[PDB]
């Protein structure tokens, strides 16, 4: 954990985030939709919950990115959650929630759910 | 096109 | 919105947290599973998205704890994805997901789903 | 169970469904979103699950409904998973999954989730 | 639609299903964890929103499978919400929802949350 | 104005 | 050893 | 005894 979740991710579609993972269980970094442009990136936070492990367990983690930048301001919100397995083929394997502003009337359809997995290559 | 996709 | 959002939360079943709002888009504090004890605390980081509405929207927003302190481990992490709602009834509803590190045989049992809401008396 | 499950049921929202839960493990009925029109009606099924309990566990079940009949036809199925808990105050409470037939580009929106609860009253 | 969707589905961990798809909205068939034993099968019951498409969209759909037989009782039902997209590969995309009877101090542990995609090879 | 809730 | 997977 | 409940 921590050293081995440090650095570059890729999803399946071509998202990219870059992540520090602190000593006291802080996860800060970045997030780009698109990484060709300089602001398809947003600022991105979280927590992971390091421990002992003698079986080979993932490691538990979340983040949240909401999604206002200088260039745009799409009124929502996503956290992913999910766990960290390392080794010569480590990878983040999530669940999202993706949820928008609504008024009161609409907010049955507030709430898009999906999954992701995110490796190194 | 939301931003977390494009 | 921010200042709507900063001050002491209290759900359904007698948890709490204490959030601050940050002007750009941060949200920290800390959550306490049952409002007695000294520890039952964790440190709780989100993100808000900060926008002018004309139509009564919620603001979306969410946050992640990882169940780790100096009490307990509890080898897991949850998030919440919702909105914010102001006004004399206040409230924030929330969608969670609450993820266990496991190995790679239980993985499919890693992720449990639920929902919760806040208000502020 | 069984005999309990099997009536109508209301949610907050004033939706309805009459459902019969047949003796090896069916669930078959109509879901009328308004309760006025004859047909915002549309055709459920579904499964539950009978067990000898002496905990007082709830009964686990779910149903399907596809969001097409004589009037309407909004290219869509919601499933609802769940347990009945029996007694004065009998409920299901539920969480649900909605999706829309969507082209590959767009699958990323094709489900929402949220929850529901149902009473006899 | 319909046609193209009656007959054996396998996914990425190798559970089988068989389905018929009826003329007017009916799925119904049996699901087998493991392809070697004879039971391992349950039933299945479902619906799919048959549509003119002239857009490539996937068809909406929906089953559940209560997790009693004659060799087990899992106390416990799964619902699957997702959309059949045809052609040279076809597939279903699902996510799913597993929920356990519990007593009611137990609740918040009721529902797994996942996701499958059946081929037909 | 989706048929599980209109 | 759940049977929706083994 | 989940440390979110209790």
């Amino acid at each position: 954990a921590e050293a081995g979740i440090t650095g570059t991710w890729y999803n399946q579609l071509g998202s990219t985030f870059i992540v520090t993972a602190g000593a006291d269980g802080a996860l800060t970094g970045t997030y780009e939709s698109a990484v060709g442009n300089a602001e398809s990136r947003y600022v991105l936070t979280g927590r992971y919950d390091s421990a002992p492990a003698t079986d080979g367990s993932g490691t538990a983690l979340g983040w949240t990115v909401a999604w206002k930048n200088n260039y745009r301001n799409a009124h929502s919100a996503t956290t992913w959650s999910g766990q960290y397995v390392g080794g010569a083929e480590a990878r983040i394997n999530t669940q999202w929630l993706l949820t928008s502003g609504t008024t009161e009337a609409n907010a049955w359809k507030s709430t898009l759910v999906g999954h992701d997995t995110f490796t190194k290559v | 096109c939301h931003p977390q996709f494009c």
